[PDB]
RNA sequence: GUGGUAGUAGCAAAUAUUCAAAUGAGAACUUUGAAGACUGAAGUGGAGAAGGGUUCCAUGUGAACAGCAAUUGGACAUGGG
RNA sequence: AUAACCGCAUCAGGUCUCCAAGGUUAGUAGCCUCUGGUCGAUAGAAUAAGGUAGAUAAGGGAAGUCGGCAAAAUAGAUCCG
RNA sequence: UGGAUUAACGAGAUUCCCACUGUCCCUAUCUACUAUCUAGCGAAACCACAGCCAAGGGAACGGGCUUGGCAGAAUCAGCGG
RNA sequence: UUCCUAUCAUUGAGACGCAGAAGUCUCAAAGUGUCGGAUUGUUCACCCGCCAAUAGGGAACGUGAGCUGGGUUUAGACCGUCGUGAGACAGGUUAGUUUUACCCUACUGAUGACUUGAUACUGCGACAGUAAUCCAACUUAGUACGAGAGGAACAGUUGGGUCGGAUACUUGGUAAAUGCGGCUAGCUGAAAAGCUAGUGCCGCGACGCUACCAUCCGUUGGAUUAUGACUGAACGCCUCUAAGUCAGAAUCCAUGCUGGAUAUGCAGUGUUAUUCACCGCCUCCUUUGUUUCAUGCAAUGAUACAGGCCUCUGGCCUGCUUCU
């Protein structure tokens, strides 16, 4: 028999399986094209997320809230200067890509060469000792095969997060790739880069589409009811957090479709979200035009799970993961995106009233020691 | 920027913030918090709660 | 061409009536532009067209069918400028099969989001919000 | 007579145990202290009937029994009442 | 008699009688306590889904359902009616 | 084989209204005991042989037969085709 | 939950007794969608309303170790008709138990041995799954068209619904952080401190989790269907078709997105056992034991077939039947 009344799916089957993937960065998947045109540039970065607060900007859209001043929530992610160090080249073959030869700098810090081991403490620590050697002694027999063949050049990249506030040390190594022109020059781009902090303005920029890479935070083995979006069972003997029919008969099989129980969140997964400031460690960050009051983009007591003083940028995962961003597939206009953004205030006040903590002082005044 | 304030408490309220309540004949309440809307449910006036700033200032504290 | 707002009252709801055509109650029936879920009662937000019938009131005004608009809502919403409005009551207006209203004068407060609309209710308001 | 099922279902009502020392081959579980709880006088208290029949009391202990354990016992054994 | 009786058993069941403290209160109601009794009911660690019992929910208020099923709401005393 | 009524009464059978609510829109959080993990203990129903599907024919709805799709150890938690 | 199309709506067409608007008929179409209630146990039905539209069906008349038990179909009882009676009724009426998964597979999640060494990091992407879809307003415009009433559309701008994927700044919800305060009964000679009433109650209550009850986000290419055309014969002319092309969709395949212990798949790079102590790599030469398969188990232009190749004024093809 026909189903009654023809209701639309539980969920999408677009996203499946539903389980943790092996993965704690987002793996990036899918480049933006190569233009031989523009001049050579890096596509991608990294960055830790923090917390997230409201800002109030004047919209510029007739809209009814043309000229007129909305609030908006907006996160801070963590982005101190990823360091750049070796370089891939990839052969296309009919099979697929395939990485000729990785070519390494001279000299990597403790910071990148934790990732390598799993046991730090112990470890004589050699990764990278008879290869600085033969370094010294450098690999532009190996940079010559790169410029011959190979269609594709990623830079190899990782992060420093001994200057963020969490207590990790150990450096995500990344692949981002190389779209300029001449395949020649952007290997002269990466070379140049070895043992060099890449910061963010150098990619991004104020008023930017973003797509936004990430794992979902983890909520462990949840029902039905919570995983899939199900109807709730009326007040049903067994019990009523569940579905009542998970299948028809025949096929004398149960189907793929049908919802179950198992695993939510840690599953990889956006596209188009807007940048409104780059910021910089180096104070009055959080000061616009507008207020002209001196802050810096930590709120008071901190991001709740805690500082950040590198460079940042807004935006329109859990905490402290590791992000990558992306640069959009194709640069799009659609009036929302190419848009003048203008921020009069960022706010950096559990329950805050006070925007800074010598604000606090003075309204209690001359308190009891 | 500009800083509308509180109705109860008589607290600044910077902006993405509380909420304000509208009465029967119209005069429009902001709160901060949950603490004051919640004691405006229950009428208890500021002036005997001993933290608001309107007791702090009718009986010789602040000012 | 209204922004979204909470949506506070469903079909059951029993909700005051501001104007002086003498009905005191509005028991909503329907909305105007409900699309279709299952199983979802359909709700109105402020400031929209509704159908209704009066409980109690002028006896040629009951066991009818009329058009309302609603006008203030017990339910909080959020203003772009950040903030939670919420009003004291439920409440409306009875209204013509083409969206004027029926009876002039309209007592209450009113929303910004029904004057903004309706030209002639934003008129005959005492002061709106 | 013996398997797979299977070292699986399960041992989750009656609010609750903890610390030390002694005994012992061995102590989450025996005894003694110190704390902390419950029963809450139409009591899980103090006495009779029906029914039971030595379960009463002491000393001792290799099994089995007391759905974990056991130095404990309405169990087992020898006495007494 | 939540282990000496009967229910195949040290079984959340059943089985006639007597005595019956303090506080709160109309009260042998419920709640807490003194005398007397007991801590007997396998433990330790984690705190997923799903259960079992128990709570609470903005706006609306039976639109749910065969059906207000379940749960809420009411509750004592005095004076008026 | 009683016909027509009827105050009071009903864990009786129906309908509507007010009050009240998580019954519902529309689900969410919190608590204990579980499930879960460990130490000790440890059953039973059931069992031709076994356990991936499509179509075909066939005692006219095959796990095995024919023709195809295919097919990679060993394990844990769930679920109800 | 999925499938079908005999399509109600949405997409692109064709026909009209098609001026416009509104429709009726037909083709490609199953990509997306098909609702809220009153009465009845209902299936059907009939109304109130919304809507783009409220199309019809299948999957053991899908779906009870999934629920529910209103109906039907036990035992109690009532009425009516029938029977001399016990009793009967596809006549009505009320009260009446819904058992077990811990097995195998399936499905959903979790580890995990091994493969021209170990171990570590960055990757490639065969294959499988897929996601967005409808409406309204403003201008276009009181314009086109029409005797007048009435009355469009594309591009542009702005929103909304349904669906999907995230997140907790704010608003709301949650409280056994028993966090701070308040109150009742009892108890500690009192005060102070509390404790018991299985969370003793009431107010607020961070963090967390969480809600269209909150906020954000939802790609751009190719090949074609219907259909309309180009050039053009057969048939001195005509003709979308016979040979040749072109445009073309809510379609299809990619792209993007999810997985890849979905290929017992494949690549690059790091470090490779405290100095008799094992461990590599490259030659030289001996022990054994594997092979679905040693006896020359042999031979490198690139095309065409109503044409090709050159040692090219010539010569060659009609077979690796050759030449080494």
């Amino acid at each position: 028999s026909h189903r009654k009344f023809e209701r639309p799916r539980h969920g999408s089957l677009g996203f499946l399986p539903r389980k943790r993937c092996k993965r704690h960065r987002g793996k990036v998947k899918a480049f933006p094209k190569d233009d031989p045109s523009k001049p050579p540039h890096l596509t991608a970065f990294m960055g830790y997320k923090a917390g997230m607060t409201h800002v109030v900007r004047e919209l510029d859209k007739g809209s009814k809230l043309h000229k007129k001043e909305i609030v908006e929530a907006v996160t801070v992610v963590d982005t101190p200067p990823m360091v750049c160090v070796g370089v891939v080249g990839y052969i296309e073959t009919p099979r697929g890509l395939r990485a000729l030869v990785t070519v390494w700098a001279g000299h990597l810090s403790d910071e990148c060469k934790r990732r390598f081991y799993k046991n730090w403490y112990k470890s004589k620590r050699k990764a990278f000792t008879k290869y600085a050697k033969r370094y010294g002694d450098k690999m532009e027999a190996e940079l010559t095969r790169m410029k011959n063949y190979c269609s594709v050049i990623r830079a190899i990249c990782h992060t420093q997060p001994s200057k963020t506030p969490i207590g990790s040390k150990k450096a995500h190594v990344m692949e981002i790739q190389v779209n300029g022109g001449s395949i020649a020059e952007k290997v002269d781009f990466c070379t140049k880069m070895f043992e060099t902090a890449v910061p963010v303005k150098a990619v991004f920029t104020e008023g930017e589409m973003i797509d936004v890479i990430g794992v979902t935070k983890g909520h462990g083995v949840k029902g039905v009811v919570s995983r899939w979006g199900v109807t709730r069972l009326p007040r049903t003997h067994r019990g009523l957090r569940k579905i009542a029919c998970i299948g028809a008969w025949h096929p004398a099989r149960v189907q793929f479709q049908v919802p179950r129980h198992g695993q939510k969140g840690y599953f990889h997964r956006e596209m188009n979200k807007k940048v409104y400031r780059v910021g910089n460690g180096a104070p009055r960050n959080a000061t616009t035009e507008s207020d002209l009051t001196e802050k810096r983009i930590t709120p008071m007591g901190g991001f709740p799970h805690g500082t950040v003083n590198n460079d940042f940028l807004l935006l329109k995962g859990c905490k402290k993961r590791p992000i990558t961003f992306r640069k959009t597939l194709v640069p799009r206009t659609t009036r929302r995106a190419l848009e003048p953004v203008n921020l009069k205030f960022i706010d950096t006040s559990g329950h805050g009233r006070f925007q800074t903590s010598e604000e606090k002082a003075k309204f209690y005044g001359p308190l009891k020691s | 920027i500009k800083t509308d304030m509180c109705s109860f408490s008589e607290y600044r309220i910077y902006p993405g913030r509380g909420q304000r309540f509208v009465a029967k004949d119209g005069k429009v309440h902001t709160f901060i918090h949950r603490k004051e809307a919640s004691l405006f449910r229950q009428k208890i006036k500021p002036v005997k709660l001993h933290w608001t700033l309107v007791w702090r200032r009718m009986n010789k504290k602040g000012g | 061409s209204k922004m979204r707002v909470t949506l506070g009252l469903p079909v059951g709801a029993l909700i005051n009536c501001c104007d002086n055509s003498g009905a005191k109650n509005l028991y909503i029936i329907a909305v105007k532009g409900w699309g279709s879920c299952l199983n979802r009662l359909p709700a109105c937000s402020l400031g929209d067209l509704v159908l209704a019938t009066v409980k109690k009131g002028k006896p040629d005004l009951r066991k009818k069918v009329h058009m309302a608009i609603i006008v203030r809502q017990r339910r909080a919403w959020r203003r772009a400028e950040g903030y939670f409005i919420y009003f004291e009551d439920n409440a409306g207006v009875v209204a013509n099969n083409k969206g004027e209203m029926k009876g002039s004068a309209v007592t209450g407060p009113v929303g910004k989001e029904c004057a903004e609309l309706w030209p002639k209710i934003s008129a005959a308001a005492t002061a709106i919000c």
